[PDB]
């Protein structure tokens, strides 16, 4: 505090006379762009960013064992020649990535799931954790699941959860959204993704809905498309050149497979098949246990003549139910939830869900 | 040690080539 | 404002276990008569028994006082080793005083529990004293003594060892 | 006066080559910015002495 | 240390008053006596130690006894508040860089315990010497918040080109690593080892060997392929990889390292060792010395126990939970089992006497 200081404007003051002197040398102003190939012979064609190729010699900051393909750097205007090296989290990588470095989302928030919990824990979770059983019995783990089932209630939830609990970064690429309707960018695209994680692991890839790049069709004759076919292949030969004990799970969220490739399953990588189902009573007992700490509520309600009236449902329609049934309490002007005002909700929702009838019973 | 080494070759070697492109790149580059 | 800045602003220690302290002993340092109203809101904190967010907040008023004033009735036990967990733990100063004012109080009655808490990590005798006085089992003495004899200087050497061992 | 003087400001203020927008991707302590300029390249910057 | 007496103290004295290195010897001596009276109280060393710095005795000129004149006492007086302020004036008295990260430390040890934000700042702003570094370790301990950072924070610091960063932080991570995995380092180390220069290699190793010590299998992974890889391609080579295989697997495996233990205390015995195994141990590094003082680090090393006991107090079978084999003997190696079963005096970690409840009343 009193004692930095002292210290510190001496000390800061030798350094910024070298730091001026570095300053001087090394120039400014400069383009900021990205090699295209590092060359040993002291040389590097670079990719401006403004579009064209110069031929450039490089200025010695760095070697060209300090430099990587496809690093960002610093570029005068001369020819523009390799003043320094500058870091690529900034400057463009990336398909559709959001990113959620230890994601909000956990088991607990989502109540009992408990049966699917436990599957995904022992594929994604325990090798990270403990390579030990994999290692000692000599087989190799899933890298891979599948998790099957409708987003956010399913699938969206025990991935946010799983990351967070390995302390891994969640990145969701939309499969669909790179379906771009240009021949060619599909296959770069995939090859970013890939690219960010090698750099950037641990990682969980979460792809999402892959069926529209995941075609693989019979044909690319007779309104047959060939980039739709070639993005998928991409795809494919990268995963199967990534494996990994605990560096990358990869999950997959689809609701056809065949559509993908036998190939994209790889079988010896994903062994795992996790799919979403309507909870337990139990589970179920755990979600509304959870859900009505949060309220203030009658005594008549419980959670034993909720369940009763219930037929199995999905977490996301007792969540729904909830923000349905405090709106009725809310224009009645108060803030107890009685039983009849759950039960009205879980109703409405449900008859909306269920538009498709069928007398089972006969 | 390494650091005061590394410092001194880069700017070394940077005066010599800067004064060697900048000569090719006479005619328009 | 006035008790806060009061206590930090002398270059002697601060700690006492006296059945005196007001935050104004010897030399004056609050006013007779602001201390006796912080004194009506501590029988609030005793009859809330929750004494988690009351210990954090009664650090934040820096006094002495409201610990010892807290305790003269009702469950001591839990309470009181909650407290002594409280003090030294959660503000960036290290606090010790008020825990050792309210053991004064304490001590009449005793309690084993709550002198456990105070030993380890002082390693102040009269603490010790207390968890071995109500330990009368060579066995419970045996659990006491190593968990003691982890605190390794003080518990090491003659002049202490042999002496209690 | 002051006419003279106002359609003078208004002359030499519209000869210009004009100037590029651009976005801030990240501030830099060494007194450089960078910025992504919408229809040109990216660019490492000098600010202004006086920013 | 635990049985400290003044009639070596007097008979070792003079001779340390004597004064060069490479004969008496006894400048070095400074050493064993301050890791011997830590943490208590003894004045007469204090002074005797004081004045002949102060003074300047005998060949006083030597930078090797500047150093241990300063940290003699520094280590010795660990917990005494004022009297404290006499070892302040000789350590101040000859500057260092060194010096600005030990005012900290000795405000730790003397006013007892460690919780306030200054005195991570102080060193923070030195840091962004091998000293200072070494420092967020002894310091973080007592900070809520400060743990957590410390592991990141020398993560960066390898990688550092200097070649003074390059063999301070191993040492730092051959202690630490043996409870706290950093990916980004043991990544690192691989490169470094092959780095431009016979030096390096020698101390990648090594330092390999340190973070490996008692771990094994699992998590350790990336870190333990390195080791396997290198075995002999030189007499060099061989010799250095063979005494890694020792401390990888020192103790059986199954040792490990802990400055702050479970039963809420901290020990000043262990942060005396740390230091005094860093003037020495250097045999193979940058401020070379000689082979033996390697031994001094073993003072640090523990068993791992959580040692169950049942109504007797003293060795008796009582049983506690599975292990990774089965639910355990008292005695049998393990650590961490909390239990269902109610102590006598605290349920924690550690050394426990046990009782069970009459409804199922047993010896476990």
């Amino acid at each position: 505090f009193v004692s930095n200081s002292e210290i510190l404007k001496p000390f800061e003051k030798k350094q910024e006379e070298e730091k001026k002197q570095l300053e001087e040398i090394r120039g400014n102003p400069l383009s900021i762009g990205t090699l295209e190939e590092i060359i040993d012979d002291d040389h590097a064609i670079v990719t401006s960013p403004t579009m064209p190729d110069y031929y450039v010699s490089i200025l010695s900051f760095v070697d060209k064992e300090l430099l990587e393909p496809g690093c960002s750097v610093l570029l005068h205007h001369k020819t523009m020649s390799i003043v320094g090296v500058l870091q690529d989290d900034a400057d463009p990588m990336v398909s559709v990535m959001k990113m959620d470095k230890s994601p909000t989302e956990s088991y607990s928030d989502i109540g009992g799931l408990e049966s699917q919990i436990q599957e995904i824990k022992e594929s994604v979770e325990l090798p990270l954790t403990h390579p030990e059983l994999y290692e000692e019995m000599g087989i190799k783990p899933p890298k891979g699941v599948i998790l099957y089932g409708a987003p956010g209630t399913g699938k969206t939830l025990l991935a946010k959860a799983v990351a967070n609990q390995t302390s891994a970064t969640f990145l969701r690429i939309v499969g669909s959204e790179l379906i771009q309707k240009y021949l060619g960018d599909g296959p770069r695209l995939c090859r970013q993704i890939f690219k960010v994680a090698g750099e950037n692991a641990p990682s969980i890839v979460f792809i999402d809905e892959i069926d529209a790049i995941g075609t693989k069709r019979y044909d690319s004759n007779s309104g047959g498309e060939r980039e739709i076919q070639r993005t998928m292949l991409e795809l494919l030969n990268q995963l199967d050149g990534f494996d990994d004990r605990g560096d990358v799970k990869v999950i997959m969220a689809t609701n056809k497979i065949e559509t993908l490739d036998p190939a994209l399953i790889r079988p010896g990588r994903i062994d795992r098949k996790i799919l979403f189902e309507n909870p337990d009573l139990s589970t179920k007992k755990k979600i509304l246990g959870i859900h009505t700490s949060k309220m203030n509520l009658s005594e008549d309600v419980n959670l034993e003549t909720l369940v009763t009236t219930k037929d199995d449902l999905s977490g996301a329609d007792i969540q729904a139910m909830c923000t349905e049934a405090g709106l009725l309490a809310l224009r009645e002007r108060r803030m107890q939830v009685t039983a009849e005002d759950f039960k009205q909700a879980k109703e409405r929702v449900m008859k909306n869900k269920v538009e498709e009838n069928l007398e089972g019973l006969y | 040690l390494k650091q005061t080494e590394n410092d001194l070759k880069d700017i070394e070697a940077r005066i010599k080539e800067k004064a060697g492109v900048k000569e090719s790149d006479t005619g328009l580059a | 404002d006035q008790v806060e800045k009061d206590a930090e602003d002398e270059t002697s220690s601060d700690g006492s276990k006296s059945d005196g302290s007001a935050a104004t002993s010897g030399f004056e340092f609050s006013k007779e008569d602001t201390l006796r109203l912080c004194l009506d809101i501590v029988p609030y904190f005793l009859k809330h028994n929750g004494e988690e967010d009351a210990v954090d907040l009664l650090l934040e008023i820096e006094s002495i006082d409201k610990l010892p004033q807290f305790v003269d009735e009702n469950t001591f036990q839990r309470v009181c080793q909650y407290m002594v967990a409280c003090v030294p733990l959660l503000p960036p100063p290290e606090d010790v005083a008020f825990l050792k004012t309210a053991y004064s109080i304490y001590l009449s009655q005793n309690e084993l529990t709550d002198a456990i808490a105070l030993a380890v990590r002082l390693g102040e005798e009269d603490m010790i004293r207390s968890v071995f006085d109500a330990t009368s089992d060579p066995v419970m003495h045996k659990q006491l003594a190593y968990i003691l004899a982890a605190q390794k200087t003080s518990f090491e050497y003659e002049g202490v060892q042999d002496i209690i061992g | 006066n002051d006419k003279v003087r106002f359609i003078k400001d208004e002359l030499r203020l519209l000869q210009e080559p004009g100037s590029y927008v651009g976005e801030v991707i990240k501030i830099v302590s060494d007194k450089k910015v960078l910025v992504k300029v919408q229809p040109e390249g990216k660019y490492i910057v000098d600010v202004a002495k006086d920013i | 240390a635990g049985s400290k007496n003044d009639e070596v103290l007097g008979l070792l004295l003079p001779i340390a008053a004597s004064t060069d290195l490479p004969i008496e010897t006894a400048a070095m001596a400074s050493l064993a006596l301050a890791h011997v009276f830590v943490g208590t109280c003894n004045g007469d060393i204090t002074t005797s130690i004081m004045d002949n710095f102060l003074e300047r005795t005998a060949i006083e000129l030597k930078t090797d006894w500047v150093r241990f004149l300063a940290l003699a006492l520094g280590i010795l007086y660990m917990g005494q508040g004022e009297q404290v302020d006499d070892v302040l004036e000789t350590i101040s008295a000859i500057e260092h860089p060194m010096t600005s990260a030990i005012e900290v430390l000795v405000g730790s040890c003397a006013y007892t315990g460690t919780g306030d934000v200054l005195l991570i700042q102080d060193l923070l702003h030195r840091l962004t010497l091998a000293y200072a570094v070494l420092g967020i370790a002894l310091i973080a301990l007592g900070e809520d918040i400060g743990k957590e950072m410390s592991l990141r924070h020398f993560g960066h610091l390898m990688h550092y080109g200097n070649e003074h960063i390059r063999r301070m932080v191993p040492l730092a991570m051959g202690i630490v690593s043996v409870s706290d995995p950093q990916m980004k380092v043991f990544d690192t180390l691989t490169r470094f080892s092959h780095d431009a220069d016979l030096e390096v290699s020698m101390n990648s190793i090594f330092a390999m060997g340190l973070c490996g010590a008692g771990t094994n299998n699992a998590r350790l992974a990336q870190l333990l392929r390195q080791l396997a890889s290198y075995y002999s391609r030189e007499q060099d080579a061989l010799f250095i990889t063979r005494l890694a295989q020792g401390l990888l697997h020192l103790g059986k495996g199954t040792m490990t390292m802990d400055v702050f233990n479970d039963a809420h205390v901290l020990n000043k015995v262990t942060l005396a060792s740390i230091l005094t195994t860093a003037v020495g141990l250097v045999s193979p590094s940058f401020m070379l010395k000689h082979h033996q003082l390697f031994y001094m680090l073993n003072a640090g090393i523990r068993p791992k126990f959580i040692l169950a006991l049942n109504d007797e107090g003293e060795p008796i079978k009582v049983n506690v939970r599975v292990g990774q084999p089965v639910l355990l003997n008292h005695g049998e190696r393990a650590e961490l089992e909390t239990d269902e079963y109610i102590s006598y005096t605290s349920h924690i970690e550690g050394v426990v006497i046990l009782k069970k409840n009459p409804d199922y009343r047993e010896e476990e």
